């Protein structure tokens, strides 16, 4: 079939 | 600065406030693998064959806006800092493949320094607006921070069809436009 | 009969050749070749069509990139950042329009401008102390200029200040005499050199 | 009211495939990056004052802090030896080679022939002029890489040229896509 791309995932700062 | 075989940048967030301008791509090697378009929740390919063989959930590119845009929500209000200076692009105008009059070809307009990603690219076919066959590329990002963007225009040369692309960014003091003539050389 | 240049080392040096001063049409001047050749006392090190795309030299350009309002304004000029000592030779120019055509030519000379103390190093709470800046140009200074400070403040002849031949001598050395020393410089072509020193007194 | 820009992009640095490989983060506010955590470093850092609570803020979570530095396995070198080993890693384009030259309107006149090779992929390419079967490189001038933005790029070399009879010039170009040197040829 096909193979998925993983993505980088952000961060999320406090307020 | 860094050296390495290959390089691949997976996750490009980007946000512009106010307007709440983003864009979401990936890229790999100086080069875009895809982009998620925004709105229509769907993944848009620079090349299609690659998106035959491989595929991309849009809902994570869309979770990276989400954050980043409650990152700057943060960040805006945590500094009274001033906004960066508009920086005044650069451009240059080239054909993709040979000049050959009576042959299709495809004009490109590439812009470095594009501060802020905020900016129209039209043409004008003998100082007329044709906006037939125009490709408007997403913006990319090199080790300055700074941007660039490319356009496309499939045309027909000839001498008497002049042709030139146009810029309308914040920074600069008026539109500037490179006319570009075959019938020059 | 072909006229020199001088350059120094550590700043950018401006090389403009433009088309008399005639004001034109923006639209026949974008349309416009452009090329420079360099030989040593390199060939072909930057040219640029129309359409902006800059070819040359294999190697890369020291940020020698052309002012992109000169393009537009009837001006045809480089501008590197740094003035390399090696760049000094001989360079021609080629500029193409669809009617008329020039192709100017000069010289460049490296002039490494830089000031000598004599006295070498920090001086004492009394001493004499000589400065001279200078470039390695034959042709004498028309005018000397010196300034004492961060802020600039100009030098003048003074009881306690004498200055001949762009030379400077304080006999005896204060601790307010501390502080960044420079000078400007002057020539028949215009040309100006702001060397500074940090003056170190006891 | 006033404008602001703010970026986020994750790096993945490779070397020889899958032998030692580099994941590194990077948080860009106007232009300017505050926040940094490097697959050497295994922990977030400061770039700026700024964020010096928010590098701890995220090096105060484990849960967080481990998800990242496996991405470099997950994100980094699956991607590699998954999408990019079926997609980018086997994408060859061949380049395309033309010769030209403009500025000479009479025989025998001193000019500069143009080599124009342009859609080619991937980057590692090299040019060399033959005179008669002999590489020259005197007074040779040509343009740097032009990516052309469409999965391909193009450069271009001109090479100053004596017209003399008996005269065989010959662009020589090899490439890893080209299993075999292409050699385009001009004459009088
Ligand atoms: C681009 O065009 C839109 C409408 O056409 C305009 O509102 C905007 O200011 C333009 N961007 C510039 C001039 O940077
Ligand atoms: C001192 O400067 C003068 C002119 O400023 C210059 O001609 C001379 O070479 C310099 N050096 C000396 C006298 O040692
Ligand atoms: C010296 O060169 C120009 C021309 O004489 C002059 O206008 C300028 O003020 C001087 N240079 C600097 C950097 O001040
Ligand atoms: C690169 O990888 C190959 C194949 O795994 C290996 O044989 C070679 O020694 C490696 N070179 C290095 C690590 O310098």
């Amino acid at each position: 079939p096909v193979s998925k791309m993983r993505m980088a995932t952000p961060l999320l700062m406090q307020a | 600065d860094i050296e390495a075989d290959h390089v691949g940048t997976y996750g490009i967030s980007v946000y512009q406030s106010p307007g709440d301008i983003g864009q979401y791509t990936f890229e790999f090697d100086g080069d875009e693998l895809f982009y998620v378009d925004l709105d229509k929740k769907e993944t848009v390919w620079m090349l299609p064959e690659f998106g035959q063989l491989a595929s991309f959930d849009p809902q994570g590119g869309l979770q990276n806006i989400a954050v980043v845009k409650h990152n700057l929500g943060v960040l805006t209000k945590r500094s009274n800092s001033t906004p960066a200076t508009n920086e005044a692009p650069q451009a240059t105008v080239f054909p993709k493949s040979p000049v050959l009059l009576g042959q299709p070809n495809t004009l490109i307009c590439f812009v470095d320094n594009i501060f802020p990603p905020v900016i129209n690219i039209t043409w004008l076919r003998n100082s007329k607006s044709v906006a037939d066959g125009v490709y408007e590329t997403s913006f990319f990002v090199n080790r300055d921070y700074s941007f660039h963007k490319l356009s496309y225009l499939t045309f027909i040369p000839s001498d008497d069809d002049i042709y030139d692309c146009k810029v309308e960014h914040w920074g600069l003091e008026e539109p500037v436009l490179k006319h570009w003539e075959p019938e020059i050389p | 009969e072909l006229p020199v240049v001088w350059a120094q080392e550590g700043a950018p040096v401006h090389l403009p050749c433009s088309l008399k001063s005639p004001n034109l049409d923006p639209n026949f001047l974008r349309r416009g070749g452009v090329i420079w050749q360099h030989q040593p006392d390199r060939y072909t090190v930057l040219s640029v069509a129309p359409g902006g795309l800059r070819s040359g030299r294999q190697p890369l350009h020291p940020h020698v990139q052309l002012e992109e309002r000169g393009l537009q304004r009837g001006d045809f000029s480089l501008w590197l950042r740094p003035a390399l000592r090696t760049d000094a030779g001989e360079y021609h120019a080629t500029v193409r329009l669809p009617n008329r055509a020039l192709s100017c030519s000069l010289r460049l000379r490296v002039g490494q401008a830089s000031m000598i103390a004599s006295p070498s190093g920090v001086l004492k709470l009394s001493d004499w102390v000589l400065l001279n800046c200078s470039f390695s140009r034959p042709d004498r200074p028309v005018s000397v200029h010196w300034f004492q400070g961060q802020n600039r403040v100009p030098v003048y002849n003074s009881p306690r200040h004498f200055l001949a031949e762009t030379f400077l001598l304080l006999p005896q050395v204060s601790p307010l005499d501390s502080g960044t020393w420079g000078c400007v410089l002057t020539y028949r072509d215009g040309f100006n050199v702001s060397i500074t020193y940090n003056l170190k007194v006891l | 009211e006033r404008h602001f820009v703010y970026q986020f992009m994750g790096e993945c640095y490779f070397t020889n495939g899958t032998q030692r490989i580099r994941y590194v983060t990077r948080y860009i506010y106007n232009r300017e990056e505050y926040v940094r955590y490097d697959s050497d470093v295994g922990e977030h850092r400061a770039v700026t004052e700024l964020g010096r609570p928010d590098a701890e803020y995220w090096n105060s979570q484990p849960e967080i802090l481990e998800r990242t530095r496996a991405e470099l396995d997950t994100v980094c070198r699956h991607n590699y030896e998954g999408p990019e080993t079926h997609t980018s890693l086997r994408r060859l384009e061949q380049p395309n080679v033309v010769i030209s030259l403009s500025r000479t309107e009479a025989l025998n006149h001193h000019n500069t022939l143009v080599c124009s090779v342009t859609d080619f992929y991937p980057a590692k390419i090299k040019v060399r002029w033959f005179r008669n079967g002999q590489e020259e490189t005197v007074g040779v001038s040509s343009t740097q890489l032009i990516r052309n933005g469409d999965w391909t790029f193009q450069v271009l070399v001109m090479l100053e040229m004596t017209p003399r009879r008996g005269e065989v010039y010959t662009c020589h170009v090899e490439h890893p896509s080209l299993k075999s040197p292409i050699t385009v040829e001009w004459r009088a």
